């Protein structure tokens, strides 16, 4: 370590920054939708059932 | 695209060394994860 | 509805009439496509005994533009080459021929050119059709990557020079040729490459057909502002012949 | 034997192209027609589970096969990929007719007149419809249309058997009961 | 800048795939969700290739070009 | 690999072309104003416009828009002026031809009168677009090949809509104006008169359609392979033979034993395409008027196949065995 | 070579009609009448079509069957409800279907 | 076709829809079923319902009495209940005359 | 955190502004529709059932 | 051999790293999904069963 | 609000007028058709039933 | 909040005005149509209901 900063001498800051944002949002949306497709982890149905 | 047109000798030793530093870090993390998973739900 | 005789009715009559018309049409179509390359010859240049089942068509005349004259076909072959450096590999017919010297320099095989007119092609106003971009009022690169200033790499991996200009067809608004200035190590002067034989990338321009050592023998235009049809044919055929003659492994079976 | 003959024909065309120093567009175009035939006698039959699903070799008996195979899905006109394929076929024929007519009319003017050039052809078509594809674009477009016609034909047949079992009109139900509709 | 256009069309393709899976979790069938996914792709990816790729780089160059268009008019 | 010439590498743009002229003064009726599209320019030309406006084109446009609006407004009124339902059932609606009981007389507007008024406006529109195609060649001092090729398709158009209904004695024989409804007409027409496969002119039309598509694959591919020798400049190759024409001819000569010329291949293309609607119209005109059952006609003329095996699923399997029980 | 065949998915061929099992859970074997058995008309006040039937056959037909096959729990209890009047006709129609349309 | 879950080449050879020599044996039983449906609608189903059925069973337009067709009994299957023997246990619904318990 | 302002030395503000506006509006519309697709959080049906 | 750094002189780091990253992510996602396809190791169903 | 006249220093009068005319006619036609599509506000049917 | 006027140092006013003019009408039409697809807030059916 202490030499990971040299990653920016090979990869372009602008290409890495757009790709990472797209990947991060897509992964977050996918995980939230996977949770929404279950029974034990769907909070919208949990709210209705509780009350 | 090749503008580097080949690496040199001393521009590769440092690379190997940094690459090896990440590979060992990723593997230590994976080993701990596998150990915890085996403790939770064994498969053997 | 009734029949004329037996089972013959109006549909049968129509079908047989179409049969006759189609036979005549096939005859006309095959005869119309025999205005070039006939009569047939053997492998020694003499007229062949067999000429086929269809006779030759009668003559048509074309009135050309810009005072170029008239063209009557079928007629004599005016695009014929005179002294070809070729050798028979057999005593009869049906076998290939062998080049006598350098096939790429002699214009034989896939490097063959046809003896076209020694004048440039004109547009509607009577002006040469293909013009270098440095003399074409109002034209600019509107899309894609501009190749001017990039180095050129040959098929064996050598840098031979730089792109200096582009030659465009102004009537159709299309790039036709790229102009290359050679380094002193690989020759002198300027050469042309047709657009269909290059791959333009971000840092280079690739020509795979020929190698670096072949770049000095590309035919050269007489005037720096216009190119005739004969020169066009000789330049394009030179690049086309390299796909087979650049390396000895390109000519042998690939297996 | 037919598969072997077709593949050998394509590989012979490749060698002729190599000897003449030309591009390899013609064998690539013929490969599409080979793909539509291998789908009809090898791919659909293997997927469906029996060689008896291929069409017979007869001048008037291979039309009976076509008729019975389409009514086995009730109304074949409602197949979505067959509609795309028919459109491609009709468009190729309209474009071939236009191209041949334009070239012949440029090369054969009325008696006593001079021949015409590409400028005249470009002008006639912008006057007629307000656009002209050009002398190079028309060949690209014709090739692309023909190859798209053969690819979509292969798709229309390989979904009719192994992917869909009911009538083709019923497939449109997804549009008729979309939740947005009142 | 044909490379930004292709990127923008790919973000549209990706939004279309996400629209299909989202409508299916809410109760729609595949083909119903995929028609809506195709329109998300074509409308949004097209809109972004005009708007984002049309904010081309130029900095004081942008300024002068615009201040000179503002001189064409005035005498037009 | 080598460049293949399907997409242009770099585009160049200059002043817009306004067109050629002669003593006929085509400039007076041309619109001013052009555009450029770089998306299209990857394949073909990028310039858009200008267009010529004569009287034939204006009349054709006006009368064709009228036909479209009579159909569209009839379709909208059939549904109760409900726009969302109009959108839902767009592919299913149509403007129906008259009922068979009225013969060739004028039917009630609710039962085919609007269909006849709209058919008269589409007729006028189509014949006007053809007079424009003839006039422009005459004005440009070119041949009339385009107009003849268009009249070839107009022949089948008129046979389907005008000639056959008159010879049969009913306006009810015409085609409805709809997407699905017109495809149902095709299937019902084939069923009503036996099997249309066994109509010989239908087979000839299929022969020529298949041949026309095989020829654009061959011609397009051949021209794209000789573009490294200037082969897309066809007219100058006709006026002065070059190596591109020679190589293109020799490829097919060595492949299948005969070849064409640069000028003569376009005659082949023109004839195959033109021959499809002519044979199709001759085949359609003979149905009902002469032949009423094409399969019985084939049996009479001895080109109907015969089969030896039996009919029925229980001649080959069992209902329980097909279910796995 | 004809193209005459009918296609089906094998997951669909292995799924039986789901009402076959409902039927088998609502059906019973007939009871053979004995010597001089008492009929339904000598035990209640009924209708002619169903009167010369015995008591046990009356029981299985009416409740165990007709009231479960048509989900009407009180069928044929009030002789004036319209459902009884239509069920009496349906019995004869069901008999004629089996008899004359074999 | 949609009522039996089959297609056109079931009962037909599509090159000649008219020819009796190219039909399958199922065509004849379908022809019998046409007449059976026509008789059941006109003689049994319509007459009752015009005399007993309540106003809430009379359909959107014309105040029509509901009718039956081929799918009322097959339900998208080749045979009703895929061929279950449902008449062996109920001899009382099998004949118009006295129930034969032999 | 005190040096995040340098993000504008890599990203063109015009492009990011347009993209962020489109992204934010699309996210808001999707969330509102997801709420509308349920039973306990549909405020158009609650008004009907509370009057 | 004792130092294997001599393998990057026959390679270009850029594409090697890109391919590595894509391969790693795809293999991890496929293993996670394969585990999710199993009855005994689906941790979302186990929470519903331990309820 | 006293300076709303400055919109003409941004948009050309010629184009805006054409778009306004097209928009207004299309909106009026759509509203008249929407009224015609109902039972209560269809004045032709009301005139038919009131006599 | 007192420096928002610099938004026009980045954006072209003509493009922004055209986009906003399209967006506002599209959103208003969408909301007016969403109201009509319910039972409680459809003012065309309510008028007939109370007649
Ligand atoms: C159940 C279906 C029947 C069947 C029923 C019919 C019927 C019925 C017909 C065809 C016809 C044809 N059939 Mg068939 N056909 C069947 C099976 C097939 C199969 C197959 C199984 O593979 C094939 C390949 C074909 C193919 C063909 C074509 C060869 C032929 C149409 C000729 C033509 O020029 O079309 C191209 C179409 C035209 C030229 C139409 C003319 C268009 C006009 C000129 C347009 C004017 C402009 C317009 C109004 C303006 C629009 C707006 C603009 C944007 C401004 N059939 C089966 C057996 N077939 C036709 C024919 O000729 O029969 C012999 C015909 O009528
Ligand atoms: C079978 C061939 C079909 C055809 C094709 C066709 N027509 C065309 C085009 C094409 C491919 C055009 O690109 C061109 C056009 O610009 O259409 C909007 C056009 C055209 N065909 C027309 C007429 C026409 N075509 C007809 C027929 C047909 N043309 C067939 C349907 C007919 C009839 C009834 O037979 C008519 C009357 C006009 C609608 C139009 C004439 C072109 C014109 O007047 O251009 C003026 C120039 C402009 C400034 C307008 C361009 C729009 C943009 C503001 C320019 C910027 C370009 C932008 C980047 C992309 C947008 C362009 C898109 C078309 C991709
Ligand atoms: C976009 C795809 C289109 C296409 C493309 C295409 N086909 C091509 C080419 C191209 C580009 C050629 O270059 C090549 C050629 O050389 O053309 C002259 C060819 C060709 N496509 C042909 C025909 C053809 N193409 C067709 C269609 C199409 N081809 C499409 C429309 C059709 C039909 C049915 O529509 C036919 C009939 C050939 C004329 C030709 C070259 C094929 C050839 O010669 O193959 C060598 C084989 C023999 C000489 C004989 C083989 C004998 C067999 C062993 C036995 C016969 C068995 C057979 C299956 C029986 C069938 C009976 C029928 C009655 C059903
Ligand atoms: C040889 C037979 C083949 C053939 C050839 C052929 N077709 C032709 C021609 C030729 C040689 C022409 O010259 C002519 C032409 O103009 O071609 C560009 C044409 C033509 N063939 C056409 C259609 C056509 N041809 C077909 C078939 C075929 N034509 C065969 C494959 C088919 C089918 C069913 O397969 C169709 C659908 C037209 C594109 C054109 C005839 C133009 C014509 O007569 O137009 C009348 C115009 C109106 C209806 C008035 C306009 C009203 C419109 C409803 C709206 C406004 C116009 C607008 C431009 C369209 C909408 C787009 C919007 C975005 C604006
Ligand atoms: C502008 O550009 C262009 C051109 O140009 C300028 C062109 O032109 C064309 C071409 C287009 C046209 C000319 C238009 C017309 C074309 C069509 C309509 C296409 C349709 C074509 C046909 C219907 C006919 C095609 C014929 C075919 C496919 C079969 C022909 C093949 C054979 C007869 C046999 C092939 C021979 C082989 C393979 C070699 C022999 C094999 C051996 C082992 C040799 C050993 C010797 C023997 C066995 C004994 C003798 C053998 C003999 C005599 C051979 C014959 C065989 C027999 C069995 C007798 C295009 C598109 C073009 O865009
Ligand atoms: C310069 C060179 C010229 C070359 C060009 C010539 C082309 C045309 C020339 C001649 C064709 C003559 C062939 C005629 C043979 C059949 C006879 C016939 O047409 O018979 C019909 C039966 O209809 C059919 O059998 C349907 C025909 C389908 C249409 C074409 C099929 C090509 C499909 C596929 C191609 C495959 C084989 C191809 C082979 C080419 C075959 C034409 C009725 O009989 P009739 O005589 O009308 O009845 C009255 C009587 O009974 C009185 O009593
Ligand atoms: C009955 C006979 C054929 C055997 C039966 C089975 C195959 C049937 C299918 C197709 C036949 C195509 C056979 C063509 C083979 C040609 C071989 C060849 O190469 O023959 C040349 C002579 O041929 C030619 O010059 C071209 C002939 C026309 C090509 C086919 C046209 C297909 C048109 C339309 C489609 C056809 C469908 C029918 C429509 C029915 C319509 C009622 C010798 O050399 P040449 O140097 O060119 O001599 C000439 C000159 O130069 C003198 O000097
Ligand atoms: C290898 C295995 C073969 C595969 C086995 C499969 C069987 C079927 C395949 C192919 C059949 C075609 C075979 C014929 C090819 C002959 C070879 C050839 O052509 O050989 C030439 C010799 O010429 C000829 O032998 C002339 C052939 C005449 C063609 C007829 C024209 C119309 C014909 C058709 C019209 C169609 C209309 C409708 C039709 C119905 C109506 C017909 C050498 O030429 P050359 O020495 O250069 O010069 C001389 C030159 O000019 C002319 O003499
Ligand atoms: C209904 C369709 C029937 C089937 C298709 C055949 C008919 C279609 C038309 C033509 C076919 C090709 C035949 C003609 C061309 C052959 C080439 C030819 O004539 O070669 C000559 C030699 O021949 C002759 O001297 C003529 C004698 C021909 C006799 C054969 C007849 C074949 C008849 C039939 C085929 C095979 C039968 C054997 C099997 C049984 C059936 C299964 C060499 O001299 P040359 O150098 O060419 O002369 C120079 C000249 O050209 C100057 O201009
Ligand atoms: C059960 O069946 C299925 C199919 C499901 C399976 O599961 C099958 C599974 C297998 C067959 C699995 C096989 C798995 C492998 C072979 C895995 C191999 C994995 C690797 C080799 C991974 C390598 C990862 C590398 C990483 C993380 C590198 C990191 C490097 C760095 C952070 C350093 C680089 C950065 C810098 C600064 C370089 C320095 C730069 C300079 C300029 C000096
Ligand atoms: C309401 O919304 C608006 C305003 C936007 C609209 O206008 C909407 C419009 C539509 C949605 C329109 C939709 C239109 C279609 C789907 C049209 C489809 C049309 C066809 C498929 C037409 C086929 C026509 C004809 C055919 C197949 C063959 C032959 C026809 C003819 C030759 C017709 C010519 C008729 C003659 C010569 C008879 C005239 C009578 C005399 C007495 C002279
Ligand atoms: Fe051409």
């Amino acid at each position: 370590m202490s030499k990971f900063y040299k990653i920016w001498l090979i990869f372009d800051p602008r290409r890495v920054f757009v790709a990472q944002g797209v990947f991060l949002f897509l992964l977050a949306a996918m995980i939230h939708l996977v949770l929404l497709s279950t029974e034990h982890f769907n909070w919208f149905e949990l709210a209705a059932a509780n009350a | 695209d090749l503008s580097f047109t080949g690496l040199t000798d001393e521009q590769a030793q440092e690379l190997h060394s940094v690459y090896m530093s990440g590979l060992w870090l990723f593997s230590a993390v994976a080993v701990v994860a596998h150990l915890a998973t085996f403790i939770w739900r064994p498969w053997f | 509805e009734e029949t004329f005789f037996g089972n013959f009715d109006l549909a049968s009559l129509s079908l047989w009439l179409f049969y006759g018309f189609f036979a005549l049409l096939i005859y006309y179509l095959q005869t119309e496509n025999m205005r070039e390359g006939y009569p047939l010859e053997d492998e020694d240049g003499n007229t062949a005994a067999n000429q086929g089942p269809f006779p030759l068509p009668k003559e048509k005349t074309f009135k050309l533009q810009h005072g170029r004259g008239e063209l009557t076909l079928p007629g004599e072959d005016v695009q014929r080459r005179d002294n070809l450096a070729l050798r028979k590999t057999a005593h009869g017919n049906g076998f290939p021929m062998e080049p006598t010297g350098d096939p790429m320099l002699d214009g034989v095989g896939p490097a063959s050119w046809s003896k076209r007119r020694d004048v440039p092609e004109l547009d509607a106003h009577g002006h040469p059709k293909i013009v270098p971009m440095s003399a074409a009022e109002g034209f600019g690169v509107s899309a894609g990557t501009d190749p001017r200033g990039l180095p050129v790499m040959a098929g064996d991996g050598e840098i031979v020079g730089l792109v200096s200009d582009m030659w465009i067809d102004e009537a159709e608004q299309l790039v036709r040729y790229l102009e290359l200035e050679l380094d002193p190590e690989w020759g002198d002067g300027k050469r042309l490459v047709q657009r269909q034989m290059v791959r333009i990338k971000s840092d280079r321009v690739k020509v795979r057909s020929i190698y670096g050592k072949h770049f000095k023998n590309v035919p050269k235009t007489k005037s720096p502002n216009q190119v005739t049809l004969l020169e066009e044919d000789k330049i394009m055929a030179y690049y086309a012949g390299g796909t087979l003659y650049a390396d000895e492994s390109r000519l042998e079976p690939q297996l | 034997c037919a598969i072997g003959a077709f593949v050998s024909w394509a590989l012979r065309e490749v060698e002729i192209c190599r000897k003449l120093g030309m591009g390899y567009h013609v064998p690539f175009a013929f490969s599409v027609a080979i793909f539509a035939y291998v789908t009809l006698v090898v791919f659909r039959p293997l997927l469906m589970g029996a060689w008896g699903h291929g069409f017979p070799y007869g001048i008037w008996s291979h039309l009976d096969w076509v008729s019975n195979t389409g009514y086995a899905y009730l109304h074949f006109h409602y197949n979505p990929a067959h509609m795309l394929a028919v459109t491609f076929f009709f468009t190729t024929t309209l474009a071939l007719a236009l191209h041949g007519a334009l070239v012949l009319s440029a090369a054969n003017p009325p008696k006593g007149e001079e021949v015409k050039g590409p400028d005249n052809e470009d002008t006639f078509f912008r006057d007629f419809i307000g656009y002209s594809i050009g002398t190079l674009g028309i060949h690209r477009v014709g090739l692309l249309l023909a190859l798209n016609a053969g690819f979509w034909s292969a798709v229309c047949i390989i979904i009719s058997g192994p992917v869909w079992t009911k009538g083709w009109p019923e497939w449109w139900n997804w549009w008729l009961e979309m939740p947005i509709w009142p | 800048d044909m490379t930004c256009t292709i990127t923008c069309w790919g973000i549209g393709v990706l939004l279309g795939i996400m629209t299909t899976v989202g409508l299916m979790v809410v109760g729609w069938s595949f083909l119903q969700g995929a028609f809506m996914g195709v329109l998300a792709w074509l409308i949004v990816g097209g809109v972004l290739a005009v708007a984002v790729c049309g904010k081309d780089n130029a900095e004081q160059i942008r300024a002068e070009m615009a201040a000179a268009r503002e001189r064409v008019r005035g005498a037009t | 690999p080598e460049y293949q010439n399907i997409f242009t590498q770099v585009q160049v743009q200059g002043p817009a072309e306004l067109g050629v002229d002669n003593e006929n003064n085509l400039t007076e009726e041309r619109t001013t104003g052009t555009g450029f599209s770089q998306l299209i320019g990857w394949i073909g030309n990028a310039q858009l416009g200008p267009i010529y406006l004569g009287w034939f084109g204006i009349i054709s446009l006006v009368t064709g828009t009228l036909w479209f609006n009579i159909v569209g407004f009839n379709m909208l009124s059939q549904v109760g002026y409900s726009i969302p339902e109009f959108i839902r059932q767009l592919f299913w609606l149509a403007l129906e031809p008259p009922s068979p009981e009225y013969g060739l007389r004028m039917p009630p507007l609710d039962d085919g009168g609007w269909f006849i008024i709209a058919s008269f406006f589409l007729l006028v529109s189509v014949i006007s677009w053809w007079l424009r195609t003839y006039q422009l060649a005459e004005m440009h001092k070119m041949g009339k090949h385009v107009a003849w090729a268009f009249a070839a398709a107009i022949w089948l158009f008129l046979v389907l809509g005008l000639f056959r209904p008159i010879l049969m004695g009913s306006w009810s024989e015409a085609v409805p104006y709809g997407i699905f409804p017109h495809l149902d007409w095709t299937t019902a027409f084939s069923i009503r008169y036996g099997n249309l496969y066994y109509n010989p002119f239908h087979a000839l039309s299929i022969v020529f359609l298949y041949g026309s598509v095989l020829l654009f694959a061959m011609h397009g591919a051949t021209i794209l392979a000789v573009t490294r020798f200037g082969g897309d400049r066809e007219l100058e190759q006709i006026y002065d033979r070059g190596t591109a024409s020679e190589r293109a001819g020799l490829f097919w000569r060595w492949t299948m034993g005969f070849n064409a010329t640069m000028e003569g291949i376009h005659r082949w293309a023109w004839w195959f395409a033109v021959l499809t609607p002519i044979t199709g119209g001759i085949g359609i005109l003979l149905t009902g008027t002469v032949v009423d059952n094409w399969f019985l006609w084939a049996v009479e003329h001895n080109f109907a196949p015969d089969y030896t095996q039996d009919y029925g699923y229980e001649a080959y399997t069992t209902y329980d065995g097909f279910l796995g029980r | 070579g004809t193209g005459m065949s009918v296609p089906e998915f094998v997951s669909d061929l292995d799924t039986p009609d789901p009402t076959i099992e409902v039927f088998l859970a609502s059906t019973s074997d007939p009871v053979i009448p004995e010597e001089g058995a008492q009929t339904a008309g000598e035990a209640y006040e009924n209708v002619d079509p169903v009167l010369a039937d015995l008591t046990v056959e009356n029981y299985d037909r009416l409740l165990a069957a007709m009231r479960s096959w048509t989900g009407i729990p009180d069928l044929l209890e009030d002789p004036d409800h319209y459902q009884s009047k239509v069920a009496i006709n349906m019995i004869q129609m069901n008999q004629t279907i089996n008899e004359e349309w074999a | 076709s949609n009522s039996l879950g089959r297609n056109c080449v079931f009962c037909h050879n599509s090159r000649a829809f008219y020819d009796p020599a190219q039909h399958t044996p199922q065509w004849a039983t379908a022809m019998l079923g046409i007449s059976m449906v026509q008789e059941l609608n006109n003689e049994w189903i319509v007459p009752i319902g015009e005399a007993h059925l309540p106003p809430e069973r009379l359909g959107p337009v014309y105040n029509d009495v509901p009718k039956l067709a081929c799918k009322t009994c097959h339900k998208g299957y080749q045979q009703p209940l895929q061929g279950l023997n449902v008449v062996a246990d109920w001899p009382e619904l099998a004949t118009t005359e006295g129930p034969f318990y032999d």
